[PDB]
């Protein structure tokens, strides 16, 4: 069917420029008109950019007009967006999408998204996470059930991974959506319940890996 | 049994301000046929965007 495949995005500093591309297939590229919509936490669903099939027109939103740039590649089937002098308020979801085919004098809008592809404007530079223990203890005890975990404190950027016990603990487990700290850095906490008669000799470890900067952390959580 | 010629010449103002909902649904053939100069110009943002084809 239908695919859209975006690519480019990445961790870019403020200032600087960046050029996302979209590959489509199942459908003739150069027959349709396209959009770019971005996907924030704070802003929703926002439009960004529309671009016709022959490229004639062209569309911005207010709050990008004169710094984006959307074009396209017929012969190649690939669409393209250069987004200079990026602020921080621009970090969003991506998406390329296609127009929908409809009558003459119909207005338009889009059918089909894309995959999608992450842009994060921060000046926060590459910085591997803290992994600390939450430990359990009598505080942390409620009948036969007790809870562990741990911190993964001031990283950047995202994303990381977590797993227990090399991934044979899954039955109980919690990992939280990381939140943005004020100093730019990521931080998120994972906790897992377990019977309170294994405390004390069954070993719980926390495997921390973070690809873009080859991180990997063992932390063991030791009750108090 | 005729009509007052002093009577009240003004418009009530407590008269009835909605909409009659039994008034003409048609549409009127006698109105204005022409085009509208001062109608909107400039191109349409959402129009179509793709071939004919």
């Amino acid at each position: 069917q239908v695919q859209l495949v975006e690519s480019g995005g990445g961790v870019v500093q403020p200032g600087r420029s960046l050029r996302l591309s979209c590959a489509a297939s199942g459908f003739t590229f150069s027959n349709f008109g396209m959009h770019w919509i971005r996907q924030s936490p704070g802003k929703g669903l926002e439009w960004v950019a529309i671009i016709w099939y022959d490229g004639s027109n062209t569309y911005y939103a207010d709050s990008v007009k004169g710094r984006f740039t959307i074009s396209r590649d017929n012969s190649k089937n690939t669409l393209y967006l250069q987004m200079n002098s990026l602020r921080a308020e621009d970090t969003a979801v991506y998406y390329c999408a296609k127009v929908w085919f409809g009558e003459s004098e119909d207005n338009y809008s889009v059918d089909v998204w894309g995959q999608g592809t992450t842009v994060t404007v921060s000046s926060a530079s590459t910085k591997g996470p803290s992994v600390f223990p939450l430990a359990p203890s009598s505080k942390s005890t409620s009948g036969g059930t007790a809870a562990l975990g741990c911190l993964v404190k001031d990283y950047f950027p995202e994303p990381v991974t977590v797993s227990w016990n090399s991934g044979a603990l899954t039955s109980g487990v919690h990992t939280f959506p990381a939140v943005l700290q004020s100093s730019g850095l990521y931080s998120l906490s994972s906790v897992v319940t377990v019977p309170s008669s294994s405390l004390g000799t069954q070993t719980y470890i926390c495997n921390v890996n973070h690809k873009p900067s080859n991180t990997k952390v063992d932390k063991k959580v030791e009750p108090k | 049994p005729n009509a007052n010629p002093n009577a009240n010449p003004n418009a009530n103002p407590n008269a009835n301000p909605n909409a009659n909902p039994n008034a003409n649904p048609n549409a009127n053939p006698n109105a204005n046929p022409n085009a509208n100069p001062n109608a909107n110009p400039n191109a349409n943002p959402n129009a179509n965007p793709n071939a004919n084809p």
